[PDB]
């Protein structure tokens, strides 16, 4: 607990004690009317005590009408986050109009770091919020508290990005994009403000809330695009090392629900993720023999592909019978955690020196161990009895017929087939 | 002939249990003279994921000296860290013993079996380290402390990892005589 | 008529596809009597003439019709006077019109709306409503700047966050703003030291007393 | 013991048990650290409304019984304000537990996953459906309210493992709850 939280609550109690010690002298009022039912010094008390009953009753009800828990803050991040707002736009006039300079002590790549930091604060608690919008306020004004003192620091963020990045329409669209994020933060402000947590809310509440979240997310998703793009722009970065890690503890920690999905829906998700890394993966290997600066977006892809493969591994990992399984596919993954980690890191060492045949051994090493860690989640997956891999694996097979016979339906119509 | 009975027919389990039975068989087998060093490699791994994990675990010490070194708010100033530190400060000793018991007494698997025990406790706040990490990150005043345990969680995460990875291998290493 | 008839073409005029035909109402009937739209439905000729490319593809079925039979029996000079208060009713004139698209508030999309600008203020009208969605004055404006794919629009300290208009012609405008900036001047009657260095020095310091601090312990 | 053993002619025997009462959620109140229940902030906002409702109701019932003088009604009214008396102190200590917790820095705690009061209370219904089983010949009429009891009782106890299961941390742990 807090100290002036129980003293701005006295009050409170000083009403309750008043309700009690209000009862207690008008209860023994009504001992000395039961005594005698007519005593008009006696009466007259025990209208009295009633009336202090009343009183505080209502004294009660005031302070939990201007109670408001937490409503202030809400507002106090809403006039900062305005202030914000401005010197976002002063970005945007020294920008456009071509005035701004950078802090050129500071470098580019740790500011997206921080960026990156903050917003995946909030993407991680608005669902929380969201929830708190839904039942408690305690929370909800602390989990505020927390993401507006973030944006400010974020906004520290978007003015170093506005002022040291180069490509002055792409920078000036990422400050859109903070624009965006900001708007979206009043809005789930009001939302939440009106709403209190409070059940008894109308669902018109309900809804702001629900449209404004999504905002929020497709705001932030949508600048964890920017970023990690021109993390592929720049030629080392491992920040993507730092997904990787996310994707591993939250692998680790598990989903406390129960299944909800089939398990050979989940069986059908892991085979294209694992297809699909692996012939992401060769083709990285092709193009380091070719040139590096491709990498980016393919390291970054990568991890996409990891982050989604751990993220529906878990409710498959809890959507079995077979809980060794799980936490055997659990060994698999961490250990293309291990081997995505060696291959974004070879990679960008490359993408420094495209030069080194040592670096490309590296590679193509890497590419090897990291393609038996695929086999492995292929044989997990496989055994990953449920269903029929056959099924999926056959699915494929008749779909390369289909492409098959189309080519030879062509080769009727040119009559070439003969 | 398990791989012959493997040709006969894929998937069934009984082939792959006899797979498994056939792997642990030439582990055992092995392990006349060897699983002296079989063990012991699972250990050494076991204590590397230990080493950095404590090393770590000082960077977070650090970055927890300098963290509340830092803000004017320093009295109530909303960390999950200053816990978390305490948490994980208690929580070292123990994992130290385990190692230390690993290397001075390897022979004795009731020590590595403590080790495991030590290392799947020491994984827990691991989830909590980096939340705290990252929720500070923004709140400090000196950018070159959010470097500091920035690069320390990044330790921090990548420890967890192997750590669980040594875990798995324990537990595959495992012998059920614990009682 | 016929010059407010050609803005109607270019589609800078704000007008509703109903307004559009009460317009083409007064066409049809400064053009030809009710009943030869009754003769035939078709009509080019009451779709191309009377209503710009967006509402000819919004290919006017009979609302057009009915419009005509509206305007009916007046003379040809009745509904070029009908047309032409109509058209004057309308904010629309000393205005400017630029068809635009513009970042909405809330999320990365961009607006459809019209830069609507006289030489004494400036509109702000969706093109798929034509209404005016926000308005000022030259007067409210303490600030401009155009890149070549947008512009900066000061509506002053009171309005809070102004928002940009994405222009292709901007620069354009901007010469307009110059133009525009005219009637208020009409209205007028006659080193070894750096930041980072000193940032990172201050950091050597707090860590040397820091190392005196710590042999000291030692 | 109060009520049926002596008898309501006192009628303020019910007064006393009030008064009793009335000091036990007094101390509660004084010291708020902890919630009376998880019936929250906006429901506790609700009891207070009506419970003031039931204490202006009663400020009419008990004060027309006293001019009449009529003890019967009187006490049944004031017992009830009584019992709104209780209903409300716990309705304000809980708020005052919420939004103690809602103080910006205030630290809150998710208080864990026993609900101590609820399963000691359904551990004495059993024991009681135990006791009553004790002595040989026992109406059959208890026997089948306290059957039903204890049916219900450890159904929601079931169902208490079964969230534990879903909302704990150790995978033992929600295999033993099953068990």
């Amino acid at each position: 607990i807090s100290p002036e939280g129980r003293a701005a609550m006295e009050p409170i109690v000083i009403s309750a004690k008043t309700m009690l010690e209000s009862a207690g002298g008008l209860i023994q009022t009504a001992r000395a009317l039961a005594v005698n039912p007519r005593d008009p010094p006696r009466w007259s008390v025990l209208a009295g005590h009633s009336r202090t009953v009343s009183d505080s009753i209502k004294k009660l009800i005031t302070s939990m009408r201007d109670k408001a828990p937490g409503q202030l803050e809400c507002e106090t991040a809403i006039a900062a986050l305005n202030s914000c707002l401005r010197d976002l736009d002063q970005a945007s006039l020294a920008a456009v109009s071509q005035q701004l300079a950078p802090r050129e002590g500071i470098s580019q790549e740790a500011l997206h770091t921080q960026m990156l930091t903050a917003v995946q604060e909030i993407s991680h608690l608005i669902e929380p919020l969201a929830s708190a919008a839904r039942a408690e306020a305690s929370q909800l004004g602390h989990k505020v508290s927390q993401m507006a003192q973030y944006f400010e620091p974020l906004t520290l963020a978007a003015v170093g990005a506005a002022s040291k990045t180069l490509s002055h329409p792409q920078q000036m669209a990422l400050l859109d994009q903070t624009k965006t994020l900001a708007e979206s933060a009043l809005q789930l402000l009001y939302t939440a403000k009106e709403a209190g947590g409070n059940p008894k809310q109308a669902a018109h509440t309900q809804e702001a809330l629900e449209e404004a979240v999504q905002m929020m997310t497709e705001a932030v998703e949508d600048l964890t695009t920017t970023l990690n793009e021109a993390a592929s722009a720049a030629g080392v970065v491992g920040g993507m090392v730092d997904s990787i890690t996310q994707a591993i503890n939250q692998l680790d920690e598990g989903p406390m629900g129960d299944p909800e999905g089939s398990f050979v829906d989940y069986q059908t998700t892991m085979v294209r993720t694992a297809k699909a890394i692996a012939v992401t993966v060769q083709e990285m290997v092709t193009k380091s023999n070719t040139s590096p600066e491709e990498l980016g977006p393919l390291a970054n892809q990568l991890t996409s592909d990891y982050g989604r493969l751990a993220s529906q591994a878990k409710p498959a990992a809890v959507a079995a019978e077979n809980e060794e399984i799980g936490a055997h596919i659990k060994h698999r993954v961490q250990e293309l955690g291990h081997g995505c980690s060696a291959l974004v890191t070879k990679a960008g060492a490359l993408q420094c020196s495209p030069s080194d045949v040592y670096t490309k051994k590296e590679l193509i090493e890497c590419a090897r161990r990291v393609s038996e860690k695929v086999s492995h989640v292929l044989a997990a997956l496989q055994a990953g009895n449920r269903g029929t891999q056959a099924c999926i694996t056959a699915a494929s097979a008749v779909s390369g017929i289909i492409a098959d016979l189309d080519t030879t339906i062509m080769f009727a119509t040119a009559g070439t087939l003969n | 002939e398990a791989a012959k009975g493997a040709a006969a027919h894929p998937d069934s389990e009984e082939q792959q249990q006899r797979l498994r039975e056939a792997a642990e068989g030439l582990r055992m087998a092995t392990n006349a003279a060897a699983q002296n060093a079989i063990k012991k490699k699972l250990v050494q791994r076991l204590e590397h994921a230990a080493k950095q994990a404590a090393a770590s675990a000082t960077q977070t010490i650090a970055a927890a000296q300098h963290a509340a070194s830092a803000p004017k708010a320093s009295a109530g100033p909303q960390p999950l860290l200053v816990q978390s530190c305490k948490a994980v400060a208690e929580q070292i000793p123990l994992l130290v013993q385990g190692v230390r018991g690993s290397q001075a007494q390897p022979d004795s698997p009731s020590a590595q079996l403590a080790l495991i025990a030590a290392s799947q406790s020491f994984l827990q706040p691991g989830g909590k380290m980096v939340a705290a990490a990252k929720a500070s990150v923004p709140t400090i005043q000196d950018q070159a402390s959010a470097m500091q345990l920035s690069q320390c969680a990044k330790n921090l995460g990548t420890a967890l990892a192997e750590l669980r990875t040594a875990a798995q291998k324990a537990q595959e290493a495992c012998g059920p005589l614990e009682m | 008529y016929v010059q407010a008839r050609d803005d109607i073409l270019n589609g800078s005029h704000p007008v509703s596809f109903d307004k559009a035909c009460e317009f083409a109402g007064f066409q049809c009937q400064i053009q030809f009597g009710p009943h030869n739209e009754q003769k035939h439905k078709a009509g080019f000729l009451d779709l191309k003439d009377f209503l710009p490319k967006e509402y000819v593809k919004q290919k006017g079925e009979r609302k057009i019709f009915q419009a005509h039979k509206n305007c009916g029996q007046m003379s040809e000079i009745e509904a070029k006077v009908r047309y032409v208060k109509l058209a004057r009713s309308l904010k629309t004139y000393g205005v400017s019109f630029f068809l635009v698209k513009e970042k909405m508030k809330g999320k990365n999309k961009l607006v459809p709306r019209l830069l609507g600008i006289t030489k004494e203020c400036v509109m702000r009208v969706d093109e798929k409503t034509k209404e005016v969605i926000q308005e000022w004055s030259l007067t409210n404006i303490k600030r401009w700047a155009a890149s070549p794919k947008s512009f900066t629009l000061d509506f002053g300290d009171y309005q809070d966050g102004y928002y940009s208009v994405q222009t292709t012609e901007g620069e354009q405008i901007a010469q307009l703003i110059a133009g525009y900036i005219d009637i208020i001047l009409k209205k007028k009657k006659s080193p070894p030291l750096t930041s980072a260095q000193q940032a990172l020095t201050g950091t050597i310091n707090s860590s040397m007393q820091a190392v005196q601090a710590a042999q000291a312990t030692l | 013991l109060i009520t049926m053993c002596t008898q309501q002619a006192p009628g303020q025997k019910e007064c006393d048990n009030a008064l009793r009462q009335l000091e036990t959620v007094r101390e509660l109140l004084e010291n708020p650290v902890q919630p009376i229940n998880d019936m929250s902030y906006f429901g506790c906002l609700d009891s207070v409304m009506e419970n003031s409702k039931v204490l202006g109701e009663a400020m009419t019932g008990i004060s027309q019984n006293a001019k009449n003088g009529n003890l019967p009604e009187f006490g049944d009214a004031i017992a009830t304000a009584s019992k709104a008396l209780c209903g409300f102190t716990e309705a304000a200590a809980q708020a005052a537990y919420l939004v103690g917790v809602s103080d910006p820095n205030s630290q809150a705690g998710q208080q864990g996953l026993v609900e101590p009061t609820q399963f000691a209370r359904a551990n004495q219904a059993i024991q009681m459906a135990c006791q009553s089983l004790g002595e040989p010949g026992c109406t059959q009429a208890q026997v089948l309210s306290a059957a039903t009891i204890v049916a219900k009782h450890t159904s929601a106890l079931c169902n208490s493992c079964r969230l534990a299961s879903a909302r704990t941390a150790n995978p033992t742990a929600k295999r033993q709850f099953v068990q």
